[PDB]
Order: structure tokens, then C-alpha cells, then sequence
């Protein structure tokens, strides 16, 4: 079960993804610290928002090496927008700055995960399939093919091009 | 060219 | 799979027009041998298939190819015949040696522009793909891991739907 990257790996590859989000002004500025109830006047934030998020949360973690595969990083920027989402109206400058970042990190996604050898950069969901080789989930609509059938479990395209070029 | 004996290089 | 001829020789007349930049090694290849005026009869008794650049060009111009393995085929059999012929020695050998590492940086690139898995001669051991006609190296496609009960699809048929 799973691939484990390099700590370093993964944040030579996501800083710049992170990275993309903290240069939107001002629509970044209430995603930079985590939101501190007490101060900003909303007691009723922990009562909407179980599981909070931010980009220096994010940062630290990539610092220090506590993600194990990029997905997980991914769902931590879309669990802090679902967040933002959730708590404020649709109408205000927060949710319409968040809807702003999510389309910045889309655009930037794809091709970085691509580049780890993933199939895209979309968030995984549960529509997952685990490759047998190497441990990285890819989407099954992604991958997967009415034409194939897999007798020993799915084996990504990266991993059986490995194969292929070492019997030449 | 044509480098094949009768010519030479 | 059948190609336009036009398809063809705009694909593939930038691999043959890199040989002939190659002075002098390209020089032997440009004709067809002719035993007579170089005064080697034994040519024949060596050579069953003469092969040139010139007749290759001719071929990729009145459109005698119908798939580009053939075009590959023609060039690996002047590299072979010269290779038979000339002593590893000769300067020629060396020559055509020449030719062939240039032919294959020049041609994976080529061949996968036009939906191929690469440009190498292998096997005769090739799979057609049962959508386009495209014939690739079974070595290259195949794996255990994958089971194709309606036959072989290529990469490229598979994006497609
Ligand atoms: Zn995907
Ligand atoms: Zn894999
Ligand atoms: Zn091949
Ligand atoms: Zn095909």
C-alpha cells in the first residue's frame, strides 16, 4: 500500500504551486495565516470549520517532510477552499477570493503532477486506482480502458515504459 | 565519394 | 494503413535529406553502385538487393511507399549492403556507420510524429493496431500486464475515444 517520496522531492516540485497561490494580492492575504477566531470576531468559525487550513500550515508541512504523496497535499488546498467555501456567503470578497485561487491552482496543478508521474493534477476523490509497481493512485477515469483487462492489478504507463526500455 | 576500389576516397 | 503519399515524404524527406547533408560520407550512397565503372564485378555475387539514396528519394516522390516501415526497411538495407560489401576497415564501412548513427537519432522522433512506437529496426515481430492499421514492435507495446481480449490499440486510437 502507497509510494513514499523523498520530503525534499515533493517540495521541490509543490513550493511552486504554493508558491503561485501567495503572489495573488490581495486574493491570498486571508489564506496566510490561519484564521484566529478571537482576533477577526467569529467564535462561530469552529463550529462550521472541523478540519482548518491555511498556506502556512501547508508550507510547514511541505518544510517538514509530512507529506508522503502529493495527493495528500492537494487535498489539503482544496480542503482549505471547501472551507472558505463553507463559511462565508457565496457574496462576499472571501468566497469570490477563493473561488479566485482555486482556478490559479488548477491551471498550475496538472503539469506538476504530471511531471511525478501522475495522470493529472484534478483532486483525487474516491475514483482512485492504486498502482501495483509503484504505489501512486491515479484516477481511474484517467487510466483504466473498456479495451484491457489487468490479470495481475493495474500497472501505471510510467512504470511499464521502465520495463520496456530495460529490455532493449 | 564513391570510395570503393576503381575510385579512391 | 495506407498514408498519402504526400503525408509520407513531407514525414520522412527531412531523415533522408539528413544523410545527404553529410559530406563526405553520403558521397558512396548517392547513386546506385555500378559494378562497371568502379571495376568491381563481385558487387552481384555479394549483393542480391542494390539500394541508394537516389532511389529511395525517387520512391518517397512518385509515392511507392505505403507505410513507413518500408521507407526504414530500403534505408537499413543500403546500410546492410554497404556493411557486406565493404571491409570494417574501409573508409566506406565507416562511412555508412556514420550514416546509420545520424538515420536513428533522426528517425524515433519521425516515426512517433506519426503515431509509432519508434523508429529502430527490431523483430519482424510487429502487432497491428486494430483501429488505424499501424503496425508497432511487439516488444515495444505489449506487457504481461495488459490483456487486450478485442485485439491490440494503440495509444493514440485509445486518446481518440
Ligand atoms: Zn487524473
Ligand atoms: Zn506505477
Ligand atoms: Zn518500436
Ligand atoms: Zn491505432
Amino acid at each position: 500500500a502507497g509510494k513514499a517520496f523523498k520530503p525534499e522531492e515533493l517540495r521541490q516540485a509543490l513550493m511552486p504551486t504554493l508558491e503561485a497561490l501567495y503572489r495573488q494580492d490581495p486574493e491570498s492575504l486571508p489564506f496566510r495565516q490561519p484564521v484566529d477566531p478571537q482576533l477577526l470576531g467569529i467564535p462561530d468559525y469552529f463550529d462550521i470549520v472541523k478540519s482548518p487550513m491555511d498556506l502556512s500550515t501547508i508550507k510547514r508541512k511541505l518544510d517538514t517532510g509530512q507529506y508522503q504523496e502529493p495527493w495528500q497535499y492537494v487535498d489539503d488546498i482544496w480542503l482549505m477552499f471547501n472551507n472558505a467555501w463553507l463559511y462565508n456567503r457565496k457574496t462576499s470578497a472571501v468566497y469570490k477570493y477563493c473561488s479566485k485561487l482555486s482556478e490559479v491552482f488548477e491551471q498550475e496543478i496538472d503539469p506538476v503532477m504530471q511531471s511525478l508521474g501522475y495522470c493529472c493534477g484534478r483532486k483525487l476523490g474516491e475514483l482512485f486506482v492504486e498502482c501495483t509497481e509503484c504505489g501512486r493512485k491515479m484516477h481511474q477515469i484517467c487510466v483504466l480502458h473498456h479495451e484491457i483487462i489487468w490479470p495481475a492489478g493495474f500497472v501505471c504507463d510510467g512504470c511499464l515504459k521502465k520495463s520496456a526500455r530495460t529490455r532493449k | 565519394g564513391l570510395g570503393k576500389g576503381g575510385a579512391k576516397a
